């Protein structure tokens, strides 16, 4: 039914189901019931249903990357099932099947390699909460004791939370505001940062403090990774100018109080940053651990030309 | 069984995860001498190991290819087994026998997963005789493939650019680097090479005395003050031995920092390396793929021998003798692959081709 | 022969150098004795016969379309062998390499950043037929050129730029240092692309791009799917002999960012993914 027109309202009014393959799992899970009844005709008349209600889909809040990601990837699998087909319900709904099983365990796997880098005594640093990032941190306790310095970023700030998820379970956290990561960042190695979607190119568009950071790593030298799955290589390289972000109320920078002062001055808001790929050295992902400049190929390894 | 253990000294805190390994002998308290079922030979390679009589990052792999194919030439298949599932067990705690002797693979193991390949490809329904000489056959077509007649293809490529006028730095012993260097004497182009090595093992002797037996001249200096060959290089054909697929060259200890102490005077940096020996990992630093060695090697007996020995009895003073290092492909050019000369971030390109 | 490459692009405002000599050694080994293995050696001979005249395109051409006849010889046959079968697969090769810079143009043209000032050290082609479609689809730029100096051929791109009617100031080639404090977004074409993604063009490119990676402006290159060479070179004073005379210059890949092909949009370290994908 048109439970998805509530699913295209639902991603309209916000509310995060907090990215952890649930937009994923939702997205599989209307374009597994579309795939599974509807209009049938043999010449991709499914495919150009696609087209539609994923044109539709993606007419929502141009930041969640995810859903026409998977959507993408639903097209691929479309068209090279055809390929061998040259009964085909069977095959496709069998084949997102496995898809959907192979998902099922991105934050396992991509946490497994984790003994493989960090080292006793070594004092870690990341910035911004995310779900794969303290998981992938969690099963390096069953190694030694480093640090961890977070910092409070990016208010309003979802960034704490962390900081009690890990300290009370591990490490010696400490937590640094914003404003202070150039004392620090002279007394560190191998920064770690979450992805909130990552380009062709090789760009990572993250929290809003992710640029002025990554600078800070190649002026001391020292490696960032940015431990990211799969499902999350988008394609079109950073063309579409200023749809890339988030902006929101300047209620959470500059309270509504004060007022006359809030009469002529203009509030900025900015929820995502660009980091270009000149400056990341390694990215740990879902099936290999595969370098910056080899990405490229990653992305057409998955994708058809239909990018647009 | 297989006791293994015999840490020897004080680990120097950071890097707990490597072993240090002591000259112990490693049975001379354990092993058995009628047969001792660990090892019909591989007990004989290795002890060999562990003294020092091996050691050179190639030949390792024919080493191991060596003991391992006679070992699979005296297989016996019992009488309720498949020998594909039960040899390829049965070679599990041997190798894990030579991997507890020494760290074991500087890529040795691609060839080992290798041999796993072909044990586990055995067809299910032939003579012993047949599946085993076919086995060591092919044990023996592969080292003739991808050891030993490439090396001399990986040579044609490299007189490209070696060419009259040039000096040239190799950095201590190598295997290809002496190859593919001397088979460019003949066939003429005179230059001067300009060997440089490190302080303990010195190993650079091995090249310095192996190549005035070719009529190239020479020279030599320590890598403690390698910044006077530099304003007078054309070149640095320094080769190494494990590429990582994020560009990454282990190398020994010593290089990178040459190379990112030659490029500030912009001399270029070319690395010569085979093509089973690149390996599907990713590190991006020293400290978690080291390999720690026997820390009273370090002994300067300059005069009164100051107390290097008595370091033991000396409170808080650990020593560390590090075995590898890397180089990050900002600092490295071209690398003369067996299959051109490829671009060194398309380290990753190789891999996907012929597999 | 040499009449007839020449003939060809006599009568010709468009249509590349290369791309001459491509239907020249199409024609030429169409006309010509000796269906057999080594009569394509002849055909090589040929290819050091056109080679004759500099411009290391032609050579790319030569190896290219050498590679492309001479992928024939598997599908094996005998006196009629499927080249003849590239004859037309040939000629829709050639209308393949005809209808190039279109699709360089339509994946190009959304780059341009409204207001922009786009800087370029040339007299190219594609340029123009890019920037041409960008003026005439969208938004509006300056565009500051510099002339190279044992050409002046900036000129031909100030007064053919002139009549696709946008502002252009056009300075001398000694002071782009003072040009690069007001630009954003350099763009240039290029004759030859080498192994690792490097460019070689005019005998000016590296003056810029070394200053261009140090007030952290882009620099973005674009060419057709005829420049990629099996050549490998490592410094300068390295290049072949094609060249107060010098007339190719070499920008090393650390500095050149994305560029664009006929195969799509590219990063600079995926051109030797392609090449290798094809020359084994």
């Amino acid at each position: 039914s048109e439970r998805i027109e509530s699913f295209v309202e639902t991603l309209k009014r916000g509310g995060g189901p907090r990215s952890s393959e649930e937009m994923a799992r939702e997205t599989l899970g209307l374009l597994r019931q579309i795939i599974t009844d509807h209009r049938w005709s043999n010449a991709g008349e499914l495919m150009e249903l696609i087209r539609r209600e994923g044109r539709r889909m993606t007419a929502a809040q141009p930041s969640e990357t995810t859903v026409g990601n998977m959507v993408r990837r639903v097209l691929k699998i479309i068209r090279e099932e055809y390929g061998r087909l040259h009964q085909l319900q069977s095959n496709i709904i069998e084949a997102i099947n496995e898809l959907l099983v192979e998902l099922e365990g991105t934050m396992e796997n991509i946490a497994a390699q984790a003994l493989e880098h960090i080292h006793s005594n070594e004092v870690i640093m990341t910035i911004g909460f995310s779900r794969t990032v303290e998981a992938f941190l969690k099963e390096a306790a069953r190694k030694r004791k480093f640090h961890v310095i977070v910092a409070e970023c990016a208010p309003f700030c979802q960034g704490h939370e962390m900081a009690v998820n890990l300290s009370k379970a591990g490490i010696e956290t400490t937590v640094m505001t914003d404003a202070a990561i150039f004392a620090v960042m002279s007394r560190v190695n191998k920064v770690i940062i979450g992805t909130k979607t990552i380009l062709a190119n090789g760009a990572l568009r993250a929290v809003t403090g992710t640029h002025t950071l990554a600078l800070a790593a190649k002026h001391h030298s020292t490696p960032l990774i940015v431990c990211a799955p799969m499902f999350k290589l988008s394609p079109q390289f950073p063309n579409e100018e200023d749809s890339f972000h988030k902006f929101v109320a300047p209620e959470e920078v500059l309270p509504f109080t004060e007022g006359d002062i809030l009469e002529k001055v203009s509030v900025h808001c900015p929820v995502f940053d660009y980091v270009p790929p000149e400056l990341i050295t390694l990215f740990i992902s879902n099936i290999g651990g595969n370098a910056p400049s080899y990405i490229y190929r990653l992305m057409s390894e998955l994708y058809h030309p239909d990018d647009h | 069984q297989v006791p293994t253990r015999k840490d020897y000294g004080s680990k120097v805190s950071l890097f707990s995860h490597l072993p240090q390994y002591s000259r112990q002998n490693s049975l001379t308290q354990f092993m058995s001498i009628p047969s001792s079922v660990i090892h019909p030979a591989m007990v004989r390679l290795g002890l060999q190991y562990s003294q020092g009589l091996v050691s050179g990052s190639n030949a390792r792999c024919i080493a191991l290819l060596r003991a391992l194919q006679q070992v699979i030439q005296d297989y016996t298949t019992p009488p309720n087994e498949e020998l594909s599932r039960d040899l390829v067990n049965k070679l599990k705690p041997y190798m894990s026998f030579l991997t507890q002797c020494r760290p074991l693979s500087a890529s040795m193991h691609n060839a080992i997963k290798f041999l796993n390949k072909e044990i586990t490809s055995v067809g299910s329904s032939k003579r012993e005789e047949e599946a085993k000489s076919e086995l060591r056959a092919a044990i023996d077509r592969y080292v003739q493939e991808k050891i030993v007649l490439a090396a001399q293809a990986i040579s044609r490529f490299a007189y490209q650019k070696i060419s009259n006028g040039d000096v040239i730095l190799v950095y201590g012993c190598s295997s290809l680097v002496s190859r593919i260097l001397q088979e460019a004497w003949t066939e003429g182009r005179r230059f001067r090479v300009v060997v440089v090595d490190s302080r303990p093992w010195l190993e650079g002797r091995h090249t310095l005395r192996s190549l005035v037996h070719a009529g190239v001249p020479a020279s030599y200096l320590l890598i403690p003050a390698a910044s006077y060959v530099l304003p007078e290089v054309s070149k640095v054909l320094l080769g190494a031995h494990a590429l990582l697929a994020n560009g990454s060259v282990m190398s020994r200890v010593g290089t990178a920092q040459l190379a990112l102490v030659a490029r500030a005077h912009n001399v270029p940096v070319l690395v010569c390396c085979e093509t089973y020996k690149f390996c599907e990992r990713v590190q991006t630093d020293a400290f978690v793929s080291n390999e720690l060695d026997d820390p009273d090697d370090l002994q300067c007996k300059r005069g009164e021998h100051v107390a290097l020995a008595n370091w033991q009895n000396h409170a808080s003073l650990r020593l560390l003798n590090l075995v590898y290092d890397v180089t990050p492909p900002e600092l490295v050019d071209l690398v003369i692959t067996e299959l051109g000369m490829i671009p060194c971030s398309s380290v990753p390109v190789v891999l996907r081709v012929k597999s | 022969l040499i009449e007839y490459f020449k003939s060809q692009m006599k009568e010709d405002p468009d249509m590349a150098s290369a791309v001459a000599a491509i239907r020249t050694l199409l024609e030429f080994l169409k006309r010509d004795k000796g269906e057999t293995i080594q009569g394509l050696r002849a055909n090589l001979t040929s290819a050091i016969e056109t080679l004759c005249g500099s411009s290391v395109a032609v050579s790319s051409g030569g190896e290219l379309f050498l590679r492309f006849i001479s992928l024939a010889s598997l599908e094996y046959s005998d006196y009629s062998k499927c080249k003849k079968i590239m004859i037309e697969r040939g000629e829709l090769f050639l209308r393949r390499i005809s209808l190039s810079r279109n699709k360089i143009a339509d994946l190009c043209h959304t780059f341009i950043k409204d207001g922009a000032t786009i800087l370029t050290h040339a007299y190219s082609r594609v340029v123009l037929r890019v920037l041409e479609a960008a003026v005439a689809a969208k938004k509006r730029f300056s565009v500051y050129v510099t002339e190279s100096q044992p050409d002046l051929s900036g000129k031909k791109m100030a007064k053919a730029l002139c009549h696709l009617n946008v502002p252009v100031t056009v300075v001398l080639d000694a002071a782009v240092g003072y040009i690069m404090e007001k630009a954003d977004l350099v763009i240039v074409g290029a004759e030859g692309v080498v192994e690792n993604g490097g460019i070689i063009n005019k005998i000016g490119t590296n003056q810029m791009a070394v200053c261009a990676k140090a007030q952290n402006k882009p620099f973005y290159v674009v060419a057709e799917s005829f420049k990629f060479v099996r050549l490998f070179p490592l410094n300068q004073q390295d290049v072949p002999d094609k060249f107060e005379h010098p007339w190719v210059d070499y920008t090393a890949p650390s500095l050149i960012t994305l560029l664009f092909t006929d195969l799509g949009v590219l990063t600079p370290s995926a051109v030797s993914d392609e090449l290798i994908k094809l020359y084994l």
